[PDB]
C-alpha cells in the first residue's frame, strides 16, 4: 500500500547520465566546429 | 555565446529632442564609438 | 584555466583569430570547472554522515 | 607583432595557437583521467568511513 502511490509518477542511480549525455551530445556538434586555431575550422580549406 | 558589441541592459543614453510642435532644436556632430545605437522616433 | 589569456594574453588580434571558432575554451572550462565542483562533493559525503 | 607584418605574419600567429591549444588539450585530458580516478578511490574511502 504505502509505496504504491509514491511509486506512481531525481531518483536513485538512474537520473544521472541522461542529464549528462544530453549535456555532452550537444557538445559533439560543437567540439570541432570550435577553434583549432587555423584560418578556418574544417581541414580542406587548409 | 559569441562576441558582438551589444547595447547594455537599460543602457545610459542621452535624451535629445527636436521639440517645437518651444525653442528646442538639436542636431549635434556626434562621435562614432563601438557600434552605434541610433533611433529616429517621430510621428510627423 | 582562464583560456584566452593562456593562449594569447592581452592581445586583440590573437583573440580575433580565435573566433571563427565555436566553443573550445568554453567547453574546456566546462570540462574543468565541471570536475571542480565534484571534489567538494567528494569532500561532502566522505565526512558528512 | 613587431618584427614582421601583421597582414602576413598572422600565419606566424596561426600555427602558434594550436600547440598551445594542444597543450591545454592534454592538460585537461591528463587531469581528467586522474580526476575521477580519485573519486573512484574516494568512494572506497567514504565507504570505509
Amino acid at each position: 500500500g504505502k509505496i504504491q502511490d509514491s511509486l506512481s509518477s531525481a531518483l536513485g542511480k538512474l537520473q544521472d547520465v541522461v542529464n549528462q549525455n544530453a549535456q555532452a551530445l550537444n557538445t559533439l556538434v560543437k567540439q570541432l566546429s570550435s577553434n583549432f586555431g587555423a584560418i578556418s575550422s574544417v581541414l580542406n580549406d587548409i | 555565446s559569441t562576441q558582438d558589441l551589444f547595447l547594455p541592459f537599460f543602457s545610459n543614453v542621452t535624451w535629445f529632442h527636436a521639440i517645437h510642435v518651444t525653442k528646442r532644436f538639436d542636431n549635434p556632430v556626434l562621435p562614432f564609438n563601438d557600434g552605434v545605437y541610433f533611433a529616429s522616433t517621430e510621428k510627423s | 584555466v582562464d583560456c584566452t589569456m593562456y593562449i594569447c594574453g592581452d592581445s586583440t588580434e590573437c583573440s580575433n583569430l580565435l573566433l571563427q571558432y565555436g566553443s573550445f575554451c568554453t567547453q574546456l572550462n566546462r570540462a574543468l570547472t565541471g570536475i571542480a565542483v565534484e571534489q567538494d562533493k567528494n569532500t561532502q559525503e566522505v565526512f558528512a554522515q | 607583432l613587431s618584427r614582421l607584418d601583421p597582414p602576413e605574419a598572422e600565419v606566424q600567429i596561426d600555427r602558434l595557437i594550436t600547440g598551445r591549444l594542444q597543450s591545454l588539450q592534454t592538460y585537461v585530458t591528463q587531469q581528467l583521467i586522474r580526476a575521477a580516478e580519485i573519486r573512484a578511490s574516494a568512494n572506497l574511502a567514504a565507504t570505509k568511513m
